């Protein structure tokens, strides 16, 4: 039977070349005798180039291949939460089967143009620099980009951790389920990752799709789609979901590897002509639906690894061009003490304030502005043998505001805590304080109001802004704390 | 003719015909598919087989599947009933307002206006925008490079031009989003709607939207700018108007070209682009002109790769541009809007031999003053505003008056600025600036000129400003 | 001519220009 | 003070010019590396 | 089964079997040869012909020559009787001391440990090297990588670690030389012996050795790491011990593959590499790992072609490490050895929660100042130093002294430095830097800080220099 | 190919045939051009010096027997000269008695021009060095495969000496043109081009060859083969793929810069970038004694010399560092064709390294070295013969030397 | 023009040249203006990559210098014994960023008998024709 089954003509470098299979559809899952699956990516006149999902040691010339008739779909829904699954949705945390009812297809088209509405609900990270100057809204696609080891995955993690404030809450329209896709990473990193998340009690609301370093190319390829589907189940059901693709750089490599082995034509950097289309069809599935559709959302934090800061290399160019903004991390900043290494001047949020809270805006706005102003003069500092007090002023606001954007890891803040601290320097209170102390000030200052003043923060929170009152109360709280502070 | 599918490799489908082979460029329809799958023909591989590029996912195709030669290139509903609708690459509705019911259909692959149809002369097309019309005059049938992106009023400027084209020239406009982010189209849609350019209730829509979303395969984002072109050519070759063509963004057109090229296995040329970069562009750009029947004017959003203006994509593109409209975030920060840069924006037709000495001199007057002031800007801040001469203090004053006189209220932003839009006329524009240069309103105060139309308003605002 | 070196040089000259324009004023 | 002013005017203007040139040199180099790296891949692939 | 050779082109040999086609990865032995020639099956070309990679020279092979399927991938003698011995890619002793009488044999090809087999304990592994310890601490059971272009210190650094760590280590050690210098395996073997880590008379050997040097055909080079790694996995799993794995240089495994790649009929990926580089690296790197059964502490030297860290190979390897020591010819060029780049070296344990805040604040303190100085370098270059703020000419000072205090005379490079090797303890390091950063030595001269161990030697050296 | 003592003093092509039209070679032995290098067991650490005659080299990047040291630099920076001076310096021992100190040389020309080689063998003849040299020539018009083979051919002739307890030295001039030959031969066979157009195995092409230079243990004759391969860089770029491919095979490199050369620094050896992976184990104690720390001193000198190209309130330790650095730099300078004897090097470096020259004027240094060396060679050969003989600098020799330099120096600065 | 198949753009200059040659060949005097040889070169390269000829410097085929030498060798001044006629060619070449070292510009400079380099700086500064009098030659 050459219609529903085929015979392997040759097998190598994970590409199977099957004879027969006359009825297979493009991208169909097929099965080799040995039990290994494969996906038909090249339907040629005289053969099927099949992408083997595993070790090609188990396939020989002549092995019989049969069709499944089924296209790639994966488990989905609420039972995956707190689980560690492979790219096919299989459980790899050895905790037992995932009790999944619904199964969704991994590659589906993004919701069209009509079914959506402007991104308007804040997606809070807990990171002041991001939350005040590179705001993410639900349904937005914001890229975290930077060289190796700059703090990229940390941003995502702090972000995931942060959602417990709302996941332990009652308001079900503020909860955000998290999905973390690990592509090309080593297993020890993910293990370490899931640990950090368990320790913070964030695994309860997180799903981990993992396609690691030793998993065949095709699984690394798929991973992001199969994780996307999982997040779509939430989006579609009036629920909100967050997805982190770590990294899109490694998946591009996986895809390039199959493309070239199937012999498709190579373009710049050896990438196939459809590499742009591989990510665009992925990153567009993230969106903010309309109430007519459930008002549910899917926010995506895709990671791209640049090289020597070459944001214009091929893949970094595509993805930058596809997403709504970028958080640019930099080594120089990192080693200079700015952690997280966000380059505030080049980072962006097309969505902008349409996603900031009124509380934040109340402060974010002047901060954004003195910083931009400092950035103009900063370089002068170190040779400012005699600058006027006009600009000498902006250098001072400059370094203090900058110290306020600093942040340790695993400790995401509540929007109310961020504005209280930002207010402190923005209003001028730390202007006479020593740069070397702002980190210590904030820490203790924030410890104090989180202890003693939970009623003002609750106000700020509730009233959503800084009332003329709470404004006055903060003035005293900081002018007395500061006095205390320099005793 | 009915062909079979002989091979499917990604977005490249090979189809074999037994009797009768479709010529290159014809559109073939795949038989038996939930949705419409149009395969454009690209080559005659010989042996009765054609090599085509799919206009949508080939997922599921089957060797042997049936294919029907539509005996023609992609054709689309053209005409008035397209205005205000959103359309696909193969002229389908994607706004869910039912069928685009027109009388005529227009194949997208069309040749360009023979030499003898060419207009022999350069005429400025007026938009009513003081900066644009005074310093970087658009050209009828010409192509404009619109630089600058977000935060700077790109979409409000695209929408005022639309309106002002309907108003002053009774011409309609098309909008082709080449590689548009689905999020951003839907947002463009509702934004035109809220400002009226689109009307869902009546028949007063002044724009037809054509979309090639980023998820679409290379071939689709490749052709959608032609589809948009087709539509516009109608309001010119059938109704002899002055249509406006907006291609956002011209770089994704070129990129779509390369993807398609690579897929057809052709060796890339310098920097990885297509061997046919210059022809792919020329066969499209050239259909945009002023023929004896009317004219299409195109506003093209340009993305410059690597900030490299000599990169093959951008370099090729400037070969066709007659002017650039540089939107500037810096200018915006002055509150000045439209945030167009009066010294960076340019135009080929700013030649006295074309705009006339008066126009040409005023313009060159406005810029120099704006330049001089720029010089002084450094001094003022450091050594303080006073070694300034009876002369140096006048260039500043006027310059600062000018900078403001160059800003202006758009009728598109009335639902929002609570202010009335102004469409200043070319004549009014040159006079306005003429006099400020002249020294006729040196007594008037700066803020008298902020956000107004004709100089007359600068005068009256002064009155209300005591 | 290495994109690395070129960048290294641009880095130090943009600062020089800044400190040098300041000293002028 | 008039000579430091003058000397620093020049220095600053030389710097900017140098900046403008290095930048343009950077883009030429950036484009040639990509082109160069891509022709190399094509040559190898075609020889097979 | 018996196949025949149908084509020979370099290290690649195609074989035609009449009945029974040996599976991929199977090792075949060429009949009729003075020495054992193993061919690893690489692909099924079809037509009952397999394409294979030779594990040795292909000279004198003939079309039609006979080849027997061994029925299994290369399998080597694994067990304790490998210790103190020197093996081949294919498991043959190459030390002239007779057979290796192991109870068992293992195939060099195997699946990597599952996700549920991973461990996450993180213990700092002190080495005695100021730079590493201070800024990019190694971790027991972790994956360590020494990155460097030709001749910047990868091996010497591996040499001083064998001395400062392997030597006291209570557990085995496996040193796999992959595509490196033959002279070097002879230097190390004889050093192991002279120091009793290798015992030729008894069973006190604490190190097994495996070699596939630069004088070998691509094939051997594409597999020795596997052989080496396989020996190490035995002590990890079957004995459950604490292993120390040294590989110099893992880049050679990847260069080996790129060298036959074209003969395997593949379109090249970028930079000439084979399209399967990352996956080829992944299925290997994933076995070099600590599990719940045993612990591996791998120190891998990683060559950097053309000195370009973005090269697909070095670039692809960062993700497999928990700590990285990046060496730089720009630093070496100044005479600063070890030439580690203080701003490009990292460790997953550089966490206040793991090394402590004193350790952490010093490290970051040292890095800020070196960064601060890097930025000024290009500028005081031209505009000079006068205009600088005393605040800023002090960081130039301290930086230049730290830059030196980071160098150290290794005990394995006296032939190089003309200085006795010093091993500094973690607290002597943290403290020394803490004080320089504190302004406590702004009086001593930079030179006093160059090529010394502990901070006291910098003070003594100041006097000696005092005249 | 033909192998053995019959070839000495003869000019052969890449296959062994004579090209000096001086008659057939009387060869009785043959050897396969392509034999794997001896393994781990048959060798012993490099310990005997291979004196070049060049201070800079013999003091800073020492070469031992069985060692592979690369000469690399742009066109015309002097790479061949290093090799000629080395071949010429060997008369010392070859004209001597001791057969263990003798070194037979092999000079392989590849891709070079016949008139250049003819020029080369003339000079060797005029120096009375042909007697112990074999010259394998595979020049510019020879077929690619001859140029390709040439190195393996010449290697095999060197192993004859290596395997028979004798000592050989082979110069591969240069390995760049061979790679091109390999690349050509290889592409014409239709083998897919790789990085930079070369075969994916060019590393292998050179590793295989240079691994053959080696030091055999007494169990195998104690003979050795020392290789000095040459590679041409472009725009002094040593990071280049081929350059690093070969730097990663040999036991060190001598990098010559055109900047240094034009500047007057000849040899143009770049202290900082050159290395010897053998270290002092390839040095006599006399030399180790004087140049033990000099290399890292000069490295550290080049840095501060740059850091004060603006006399930035410089202390003393660095003023002293710059004062030694310059004086020592002048001493390492050297002319052509005048290879010095080990004790001669020790005498002159000694003078510098000890500070006796810290008050002489840099410009004087070269002249002083010619005067001083003259004095000790003529008058004091007892101290030279002892340093040379003991091979070390005893406490009295060190005292007789301090005495000579300081006094001669004074009379010299009258 | 911009819309004609590459082969026609490629051909165009040879045809015009033959027309100029009639005059040269008959004691008459013609002037030919090739505007631009830059775009002809890319048309020929499109042809060459589509025919699959090895792309070289800037992806241009190995014979693009000859595409131009053959053409411009035909401009010429005959002597009396052949009519005294003549053909004068003013070919145009478009440089990117004033880079006169590029492959195509250099090719063409190594063929003609001088150049007239117009500078953008000059042009804005108001010097037009933007001729660069030191660089240009005859």
């Amino acid at each position: 039977d050459l219609e529903e089954t085929g015979r392997v003509l040759s097998i190598g470098d994970g590409i199977a070349r099957v004879h027969g299979l006359r009825n297979v559809q493009a991208e169909e899952m097929v099965e080799f005798s040995s039990g290994l699956k494969g996906m038909s990516l090249n339907l040629e006149p005289d053969n099927v180039g099949v992408v083997v999902f595993g070790n090609d040691k188990l396939i020989k010339e002549g092995d019989i291949v049969k069709r499944t008739g089924a296209i790639v779909d994966v488990p989905v829904g609420e039972e995956l939460l707190g689980r560690v699954v492979d790219a096919l949705g299989n459980a790899i945390d050895g905790k037992g089967p995932i009790g999944s009812k619904a199964r969704r297809r991994v590659g589906l088209k993004a919701p069209g143009i009509i079914p959506r509405i402007s991104v308007r609900e804040p997606m809070q990270t807990g990171i002041k620099a991001v939350d005040s100057l590179v705001p993410i809204g639900r349904g937005q696609r914001e890229l975290i980009i930077g060289d190796r080891q700059t703090g990229k995955t940390s941003i995502a993690i702090d972000t995931i951790i942060n959602q417990k404030r709302f996941n332990d809450g009652t308001d079900e329209k503020k909860k955000l389920y998290c999905i973390y896709v690990a592509i090309g990473q080593k297993r020890s990193t993910v293990a370490q990752l899931v640990k950090r998340l368990t320790d913070a009690d964030a695994m309860k609301y997180t799903i981990v799709v993992s396609a690691t370093a030793s998993d065949a190319a095709p699984l690394q390829y798929l991973a992001p789609y199969s994780g996307c589907s999982m997040g779509e189940y939430f989006r579609d059901n009036g629920k909100h979901a967050l997805i982190i693709y770590d990294d899109l750089s490694k998946q591009a490599v996986a895809y390039r590897q199959m493309s070239l082995l199937l012999r498709r034509p190579p373009g710049r950097e050896a990438y196939p002509g459809d590499v742009f289309y591989l990510h665009s069809r992925l990153l567009e599935r993230a969106a903010k639906m309309n109430d007519a559709f459930g008002g549910g959302s899917l926010t995506a934090l895709p990671v791209i690894e640049t090289q020597a800061g070459d944001v214009s290399a091929y893949i970094p160019t595509n993805v930058i061009s596809i997403t709504d903004g970028q958080i640019f991390l930099e080594t120089e900043l990192f080693y200079k003490g700015i952690r997280p290494a966000i380059n505030v001047g080049l980072s962006v949020s097309r969505v902008g304030s349409a996603a900031q809270t009124r509380a934040m805006k109340q402060v974010a706005g002047t901060m954004k502005l003195e910083l931009a102003q400092y950035r103009e003069v900063a370089a002068f500092a170190q040779f400012g043998s005699d600058l006027d007090a006009a600009t000498q002023q902006l250098l001072s606001r400059g370094v203090r505001l900058t110290e306020l954007l600093k942040q340790g890891q695993y400790s995401p803040m509540a929007i109310e805590e961020q504005v209280a601290v930002i207010y402190a320097g923005v209003r001028g209170y730390l202007d006479k304080l020593e740069p070397s102390k702002i980190t210590k000030f904030e820490n203790a200052f924030l410890s104090h109001v989180i202890s003693q003043h939970q009623a003002l923060l609750s106000k700020i929170r509730t009233d959503g802004k800084i009332s003329e009152e709470s404004d006055a109360k903060l003035k005293e709280i900081v002018t007395n704390f500061l006095a205390g502070f320099e005793a | 003719t009915t062909g079979r599918i002989v091979a499917v490799i990604g977005a490249v489908v090979d189809v074999q015909f037994d009797e009768g082979l479709p010529p290159i460029l014809n559109a073939l329809e795949v038989q038996g598919r939930e949705t419409r799958l149009v395969l454009e023909v690209a080559q005659h591989l010989g042996e009765s087989t054609v090599r085509t590029i799919a206009m949508d996912g080939t997922e599921g195709l089957v060797r042997g599947q049936k294919v029907l030669d539509s005996g023609a290139p992609i054709r689309i509903p053209v005409g008035p009933e397209t205005l205000g609708r959103i359309m696909n690459v193969i002229g389908e509705p994607i706004d869910e307002r039912g069928p685009i019911k027109t009388k005529q259909f227009a194949a997208i692959h069309a040749e360009a206006p023979e030499f003898v149809e060419m207009s022999v002369e350069q005429e400025i097309l007026v938009t009513g925008i003081k900066v644009v019309d005074l310093l970087a005059p658009y050209a009828k049938g010409g192509k404009i490079g619109l630089f600058g992106g977000a935060g700077v009023g790109k979409t409000v400027l695209i929408m005022e031009l639309i309106n002002n084209v309907a108003k002053a020239h009774g011409g309609y406009s098309v909008f082709a989003g080449v590689g548009e982010r689905t999020r951003e189209g839907n947002d463009l849609y509702h934004e035109m709607i809220e400002s009226g350019v689109i009307n869902l209730k009546d028949a007063t829509s002044k724009v037809a939207l054509v979309y090639g979303q980023m998820n679409e395969p290379p071939g689709a984002r490749a052709r959608v700018a032609l589809t948009g072109l087709t539509v516009a050519e109608y309001f010119r070759d059938q109704e002899g108007q002055d249509v406006l063509l907006f291609i956002d963004n011209i770089f994704r057109f070129t990129q779509a070209g390369s993807e398609v090229s690579a897929l057809l296995g052709r060796i890339p040329s310098a920097v990885g682009y297509q061997p046919t970069l210059a022809t792919d562009m020329g066969t499209m750009q050239e259909r945009i002109t002023t023929t004896k029947k009317g004219s299409i004017t195109s506003v093209q959003a340009i993305y410059v790769p690597a900030d490299d203006l000599t990169d093959p994509a951008p370099a090729t593109t400037f070969a066709h541009l007659d002017a650039t409209t540089v939107l500037s975030r810096a200018i915006a920060e002055l509150g000045i809007y439209p945030a167009v840069d009066p010294l960076d924006s340019t135009s080929r037709i700013m030649d006295p031999n074309i705009v006339g000495s008066e126009h040409y001199d005023v313009a060159r007057g406005v810029q120099k003053i704006l330049q001089d002031y720029k010089s002084l800007q450094d001094i003022i801040a450091i050594l303080g505003m006073d070694e300034l001469s009876e002369e140096d203090k006048l260039t500043v004053s006027r310059a600062r008056k000018i900078q403001r006189f160059l800003s202006q209220p758009f009728q598109v932003a009335e639902v929002f600025t609570g202010h009335l839009g102004k469409l200043v006329p070319l004549k009014e524009t040159i006079k306005g600036f003429q006099q400020i240069l002249a020294g006729e309103y040196d007594h008037l105060p700066e803020q008298a000129f902020y956000m107004v139309g004709p100089i007359e308003e600068a005068v009256a605002k002064a009155d209300k400003l005591a | 001519a290495t994109l690395k070196d070129i960048t290294r040089r641009l880095k130090s000259i943009k600062n020089i220009q800044k400190i040098t324009k300041s000293m002028k004023m | 003070q008039s000579a430091r002013m003058t000397a620093m005017d020049n220095a600053s203007k030389n710097a900017s010019e140098m900046i403008d040139k290095l930048t343009l040199t950077f883009n030429r180099t950036r484009q040639a590396v990509i082109t160069k790296e891509l022709i190399e891949i094509i040559s190898g692939a075609a020889a097979l």
